[PDB]
This record gives C-alpha cells, structure tokens and sequence, in this order.
C-alpha cells in the first residue's frame, strides 16, 4: 500500500508518502507563503499525484485553524472523489507516543497566542488544555521552535518532528485492522476554543 | 462548454454545473443563516468551519443529482474576492483540490461580476449597461462597457441597503436576516410616515441609509417597515434614473439579494414601464448568492482565454474595477 | 547563516537546510537508483545551488561507504571551491545524543552484512563495534528499517530520523564556538574495517 | 576552447587543464603504487579510499600551477568507463560536482578512447589508422574509422601483456609494477633462450601471452627478462604487420602504458623504417594514464555537440566500440 501523508499545521508544512510500513518520502519546507500559495502548486513540482496513492492521511492538529482546514479539504476531495481510505491523525497525541521520556508526558506546541498542551499518562490523557503559567508535574514536549516555553518539571525539544512522517506511519497501522479507515465527511481539524 | 463552480465568499456554501448548450446541469447551496442567527450576524471562524463541514456533502449530493463525471467538466470556476477570508479559502482550496486531481483549469470570478452575469442565465443584456448591486454589505452603481470592464460609479457611504433592512428589523426586535421580513411585513403597513433624505446634493450617484436609523427611534409596527422601505426603494430608483441620465444608457440591471424585495421589483418594473427604459432582474432564487452565476461570468472569462495559475490567492477586497483590469 | 546539510549514508538519501538555528527545508527520498544517478540532478529539480549557502554539512557515517564517499566529495568540492566552511557528523552519535532513553545507549545501523554499533555513557563511548550476537547491557537505539534487529535489553526505533537535518543543527552550533569549520581536505567516510 | 578533465578508472589520480589553442595549461598526478604494491595488485576499496583523499589536494595544486578560473572552462570531461567501478564514482562525483557549480556541459570519455588520442597532443593522425592499445589489461587491436568509430580486430585471449610483465617480474620475484622493472633489468641480458608460440594460427588478430609463464618456470635472470621481453614485443609486431596487411592501413597508433617500454619502442620504430609505415607512440609521460590524453577525446566529443546529462552513470566495461556508437 502507498499512502499520502500531509501536514499543513504550521508554517513548516511537511507532506510524506509512506509504503512498506514505511517513508519512502518527505518533503518539510519552512515558508512565509501562504497555504494556499503553496498548494497544490509544491505537488506540482514534486511529481505528487492524488491518484497515484491506494490511501491518504492528514494533520487535524493541533495547529493553525486555516491551514488545517486546507489541508484537509485538500485531502477530503482526494479521497472522497478516488474513493479511497483516508485518516486522520493528532499532532500531540503522536509527540507524546514516539518520545521514550517517562510519565508523564506533556507535548505542547504554540499556536498564536496559546501555548496548547495535553496531559498523557500510561492508560490515560486529559483534554487539549491552554497553558495560563502553572506548575506542572512531568516531561514536556515540544519542538525547537518552541524551545523558549517551558512546561513541566524537564523539557525535551525535538530539533525536528514532521507531523506527516509520523502520522503517516500511524494510518499504515491503522488500516491494516480498519481497511476502511476513518469517515472522509466528519475530518476536521480539532477545535480547542469556540468561534 | 462546461464548469463546475464554488462559492463560499460569505455564509452560503454553494456548488453548480453550467453547461453552455444544455444549461443548467446542477445547483445545490446550503445557507448558515440558522447558525449565524443568535449573533445578530455573521461570525467568521464560525463561518469557516461550517463551510469546511458542508462542502463535502453538497458536493456528494451535487454529484447524485447531476450525475455528470469530473472527467467532463472543461475548467473549474471559483469566487476569488472579496468576501470574508476564512471563508473564500476553503471554496478556494476545494476548487484547486479538483483542479489539480482533474488537470483542469482554473478561472477566477469576482463575487460582484457574479450578481452582475446572474441575469445572463435568463437573457444576454446589451452592452452598454448600467448594474445596480444591492447586496447585505454592497449598494453599487457600475456603468458596465463590457466584460471585464466596470467603471465604478457610486455606492453607499455609510450602510448598505442589506444592512439597513437588518439594523431596522433588530431595532423593531424582529430576526436577522432582516430584509426577508420586512417586505413582508410591509405589506400591511398602508400610512407613509414620511422619513428625511440625505445631506448630499441631488444628482450625485452615491448613497447613504444610516440617517434613517436615527429618524426610526424619533418615531404602528408594519407602518415602520412600510415607511422606512418605501423611502430605500425610492431612493434607489432615483439614483439609477440620474444615473441614466447622466451616461445615456438606457439599460439597467437590478441585482444581489435584496433585487428579490417584491416591492423594490414593483417600482423598478413600473419605472421601466412609464420611461420606456429595459430593465434586467433575475429570478429571485439567482438574486441571492449562488454558484450559477460564478458559472456563467467563469465561461465568459474562460472564453477569452484567461485562466489561473496554481498558486492562485484570494483576497478580501479587491475592488470590481481593478478586478476585472487585471483578469481580462 | 544558511548551511546546506548532505546525508548520503542510506538508500534513503536526505538533505537539508539550516537557518535561524533550525531546519528550513528538508528532502527525503528512499531510492533504489544509484548515488550518481540521483546527484546532482535532485538538486537542480529542487532548486539548490551550492553558491546559495554560506556553510555545509555531511554526514561521515557509519553508512555504505561508496554513496559516503560520493557526498563527502560533492560537499568538500563544493565547500573547498566557494571558501566556505563544512562540518562533518557522525550518525551514531546523533542517535545517542538525541535519543532520550537511559544510559547506557547502543545506537545501531545496518550496512551490507555487519551491524555496526557504539556504546554511549553520560561522559565517555566505546569505538564503533560489529555486533556479532552477543547479549548487551542497556537501551538499543535504531531504525524503523532495522526494526528486526534487537541489540541491548530494551530497543527503540525511530519511525523516521533524518541525519541531514539533525546533523544540520549540530553543525550550525558547531559553527559558532568554531566559525571555520573543520579541514576540508581531511573530511572523510568512518571506516570500521580495512580494505 | 578549454577543459578540466578527471581521470580516476584505476590508481591514478588525474587531473588536467586542457586549452585547444593554448595547450597544455595544467596537469597535475597521483599514483597508488605505493600503496597497493604490498599486495601485488590494486586492492578496489582501498584505491577508491585514496582518490577520495587525494583528489581535493591534487585540485589544489592544479588551481594554484595553472592559475586558471574554473569560470573560464567551458566544459568538464571525465572516464566514465572502463575501469574499478568504485574509483570511477569518486572521479565522476567530483566532475559533477564542478558542473553543476559552475553550470558547465558533461562530456564522457571512455579510457581506451584517451589512450587513442593521447598521441593527438604531439600531432593528428590522418582517418582511418590502427590502434594497439597496451594497458595492464588491455592488449587490443582496433582499426579506427573516426573518432568515435572503433572497430575492434581482436584482443587477449588470456593475459594482457601489462599483467604478463607483472607475473614473470614476481615469479622471478622483483616488485609490482612488473613492466619498468623488466625493461630496465632486461637491458643486460644478451643470451636470447628461445620460447614457445601460442596454440592459434598465423594470421589470427588475437593475443596470448599467459602461457609464457609455463615456459619461465620450465627454464641468468637478466637474460630471463630479455628473452621474455623480446619474444613479446616480436608478438606485438607481428599481429601488428598482420593486421595492416590485412585492413591495407599502413599508419599505426601504439598507446597505453607498455607503449612506454623502450625496447617496444626501438623495435616498432625498426619495423616502420623497414616496412614504410607511419608510426605515432606519446611522449612516455602519455604511455601512462593521465587526464591530458582524455581531455583531448572530451574535446573532440564537446565539438560534435555531445554532452552528457546530469544523471551520468558510470560503468565498469562498455566495450570502446560500443561505447562510441553511444556517445557521439
Ligand atoms: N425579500 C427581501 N427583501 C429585502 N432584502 C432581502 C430580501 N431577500 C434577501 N434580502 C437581502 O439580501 C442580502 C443578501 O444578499 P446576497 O447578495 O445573497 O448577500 P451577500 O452577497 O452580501 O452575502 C441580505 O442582506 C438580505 O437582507
Ligand atoms: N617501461 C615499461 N615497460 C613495460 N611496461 C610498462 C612500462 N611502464 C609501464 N608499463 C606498464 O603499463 C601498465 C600501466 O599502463 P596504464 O595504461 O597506465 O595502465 P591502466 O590503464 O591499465 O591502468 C603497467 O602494467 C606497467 O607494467
Ligand atoms: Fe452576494
Ligand atoms: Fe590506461
């Protein structure tokens, strides 16, 4: 299977194309253009054809809400018109699981204003959570990017992390117990505060 | 020839299929009045998401209903500009997702040059032309010489005619969206309490309505909205009459979504008859946004040849006049 | 400053680009065409131009030594031309360093038919070995490509850690304590065997 | 016109400027005798180990003698093949390297095809002419119509006459490289103990040589050297008396490094003053490999307007005649 990975949560879009379990291909670029400049022209010039994949994944986030709704509109019309499987996936969520620090594990990431950050124990996780200067118990988790915040007790900071590597090797799992993957009309990017 | 068109500028998520020989092929819109309405108006983000949630489904049900293929749709064609950011980027990025799947071409239409060629769907209109536009947040007069070109002539210089039928309809503790209810109720109104002009000079082209807010308070619920729409539709005649006079052009199109007031479409017909002017108004169902009108301007534009690159942007406000310069 | 970052050390051949102290770009391609078929068209594809950099980085391995060889001499041409400084980095060590698990660190790669490994401490490190089966003390650090290889009493695999890039970074720090870089004429492919 | 080229097949670094107006411009050369003669033969990894240090330094010596800009070559030549696959890489590697740079033309060569036209640095030889071509392993003769028309007559059936130097001179145990060490000690022999021909027919444009070693060990070492050395320069005269006779091409091009042994060379310039035909062997310095020679083939290929695109790969043996009908 040959599944397309995209990730339009921050101004470092990133996209993968993951086969035989594994990535085959990504391509991370940091820019000040806007996500539509950048789309779908960076597919063009990349060779990246929607119907050359047996199946798609995307970033709901967290991230910035317009990208995100890019992005998986993108995405959404992809799958939905070749009829293929499509899954989403969460950016903290997979900070928290791929980073061998012990519990727990806070991953946070800034969007804007608001630093998001979600609580991750061995069984169980909180809510996306927006961090007001508390002292918190555990291992932050963020990106380089990031560096200046800091939450929890120690920091870790990846010097890179592309959301659609990751995610992509997700999906790979997860449609191998659910072929059908996720329902193409209810993706959307996560929502942490209302309009 | 054949386009699917996508408008998402404002509150309506609509989606159509035009073909130039057999016509219309598909229409599908779904409104976010429901949801705006306990905001007393449109909320942007909020917009964002619903557009983001609906447009699958409206496209899945344009596809049933339809039942054309991708395959044979000639070029894509989309509202640009203006419009609320948020909004215009998820109709942008759905059109390019299909454009770039369908190696089709990309054709960028201006959400006023849609209401302008909405009349088009029923009748070609001769150029010259003069084009009044009265939409929730635009009261335009444009001489129109030919597609593409759109010499501005005058517009509001405080609220629009959609937003003064809101602002009345909340000040008389009624629902927004405002216009609908009042030609309704003005039905039964029958006394004019008279109401004040302006403070412009007779014969200038521009426009203003946000006095009457002030006389309303300094003033019989349905003699109200009586009152207050019998001086609005009064004074757009006026002004489109002395902008005929002014160019010579005896042609006049009455478009956006308050061209559906039933009494405004009374006074025009009835000037258009008594002056021996032609007057163009669409049905009333092309009168408010739809896609069908994106559709046709697309096909004019397609026609002469200019498409869009990938990297095509929107943008809030580019104004008509500039629009139409740089894409024809 | 902007430093391009090479990695030729796997079939999954990598570069990218520093600035502002973090990644801006990176490239990511797993291939079965050769070394020389892929450089340098793939830059012309994407646009990079030695002359457009002010500093490079590549990676000395552990890695098959013919594609190392091939990218050390690209990058020392280049570098030794524009009078521009180059930073090398070492594979294993960037694993070690940037892998959060407790010591002692076995950092692990797969070249041909030997496993090579190295065994990092808080303050010192062991030479680069040849695993031939034996039981280790401490935490195995690897690939997802090498998934099916166990050394140490525990293992983690990266679904995906991309050399260029973190070797970037470190040559980007590298560079400030040290702005002329290491000598360009003695820049070289580890070799753990003779010929 | 002017070229860098690069040389990297076997174990010699080789780097040259070559100006087609001007000359020689620079040249510059790193041999591994040194360090593969501890095994007897050229160890593969380990030789392309010494190119990749070696290269940037002998470039740096090249820059500095010449004093050229490499902004002022218009095109980079470089073997592409035959040779040790894994020091090719490195040589080509660095050729693409400065092209891509500097936005200058790949023109491939193959090594043979140097060693052709290493005697065109002195002076052109009039088309067609035949070519015996004599390398550690190599002994071939071709008949060459054109430049990149080889037609190949025959070759070695076993050893070529490099290799066979290399085994009587450590059979009769005395270093690696085997060639200079005999034409040197051979000078003192004088007493020529006769040895056996091979099996094939008169007339036959093959070679075979490996079966001398049989008669070396079935037999006054400086005259072990002579009689050897003399029974197979006689056998390289003959085929190649045979193979003008044969083509009724009377001009002949002796190359590659055994074309530097000076009793080879006493005996061919013998048999041209004899027989009347005209004989080109290089300066000893282009016996051997060098960039000059290949520079000069990647001239002759650059003004037929071929060029190489920038995905080149090396190979370890294309045949010469294949090789030309490829790539010109
Ligand atoms: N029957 C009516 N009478 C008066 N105004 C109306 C009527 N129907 C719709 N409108 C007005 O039309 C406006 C919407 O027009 P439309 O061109 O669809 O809006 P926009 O382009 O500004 O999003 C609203 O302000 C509404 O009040
Ligand atoms: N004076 C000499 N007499 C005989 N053979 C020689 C002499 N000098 C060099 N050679 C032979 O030339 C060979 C090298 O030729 P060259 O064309 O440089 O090698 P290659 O192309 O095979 O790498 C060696 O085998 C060497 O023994
Ligand atoms: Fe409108
Ligand atoms: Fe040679």
């Amino acid at each position: 299977m040959k599944i397309l990975s995209i990730d339009t949560s921050f101004s470092f879009i990133n996209f993968s194309v993951i086969e035989e379990e594994k990535v085959t291909f990504l391509h991370y670029l940091k820019s000040n253009k806007k996500t539509l400049e950048l789309l779908p022209k960076i597919f063009e010039e990349l060779c990246i054809r929607p119907e050359n994949f047996d199946a798609f994944a995307v970033s709901v986030g967290v991230g910035y809400l317009t990208s995100l709704r890019i992005g998986v509109t993108f995405v959404k019309t992809w799958a939905y018109t070749l009829g293929k499987p499509v899954v989403s996936y969460k950016n903290l969520e997979l900070l928290a699981k791929k980073t061998p620090v012990p519990f727990p594990k806070i991953p946070y990431l800034k969007v804007g204003s608001n630093v998001f950050y979600q609580i991750f124990e061995e069984s169980s996780s909180s809510e996306v959570k927006v961090f007001k200067g508390e002292e918190l118990r555990g291992y932050g988790i963020s990106l380089k990017e990031f560096e200046d915040i800091k939450l929890g007790e120690k920091q870790f900071f990846h010097d890179i992390f592309p959301f659609s590597a990751y995610g992509g090797i997700y999906a790979y799992e997860f449609l191998k117990e659910n072929p059908e993957g996720e329902n193409v009309f209810e993706i959307e990017p996560i929502y942490v505060k209302p309009p | 020839m054949r386009t699917l068109a996508v408008e998402t500028s404002c509150d309506e998520t609509a989606l159509a299929i035009y073909d130039d020989q057999k016509g219309v092929l598909g229409n599908v819109i779904l409104s976010q009045a429901v949801v705006h309405s306990p905001f007393g108006g449109v909320v942007p983000e909020l917009s964002a998401r619903e557009h983001t949630r609906n447009i699958l489904p409206i496209f899945d049900r344009l596809l049933k209903e339809s039942r054309i293929n991708l395959e044979e749709i000639d070029f894509i064609s989309f509202t640009l500009t203006p419009g609320l950011i948020l909004s215009l980027v998820v109709g942008v990025a759905f059109a390019k997702a299909l454009a770039y799947e369908y190696r089709k071409p990309l054709v960028p239409v201006h959400h006023l040059e849609g209401h302008i060629y909405s009349v088009f769907l029923e009748k070609k209109v001769e150029y010259p032309f003069l084009a009044l536009i009265i939409s929730g947040g635009h009261t335009d007069l444009y001489l129109v010489r030919d597609f593409g070109r759109y010499d501005f002539l005058g517009g509001t210089l405080d609220d629009a005619v959609g937003e003064a039928y809101d602002k009345v309809a909340k000040m008389l503790g009624l629902g927004y969206p405002g216009g609908p209810i009042i030609d309704r109720l003005a039905k039964e109104g029958k006394k004019l309490y008279p109401l004040p002009k302006p403070l412009m000079e007779e014969g200038n082209l521009n426009f203003s309505f946000s006095g009457l807010k002030t006389a309303i308070l300094n003033l019989r619920k349905e003699d109200i909205a009586y009152s207050f729409q019998e001086t609005v539709v009064e004074i757009l005649l006026e002004k489109s009459l002395w902008a005929m006079k002014k160019t010579g052009i005896k042609r006049l199109v009455v478009v956006g979504g308050v061209s559906a007031n039933s009494r405004l479409r009374e006074v025009f017909k009835k000037a258009s008859q008594e002056y021996g002017f032609e007057l163009y108004i669409p049905h009333p169902s092309l009168s408010t946004d739809n896609a069908l009108m994106i559709a046709y301007a697309g096909m004019e534009r397609f026609k002469r040849g200019v498409v869009a690159p990938l990297d095509v942007n929107p943008q809030p406000n580019i104004p008509l006049e500039e629009f139409g310069r740089i894409w024809t």
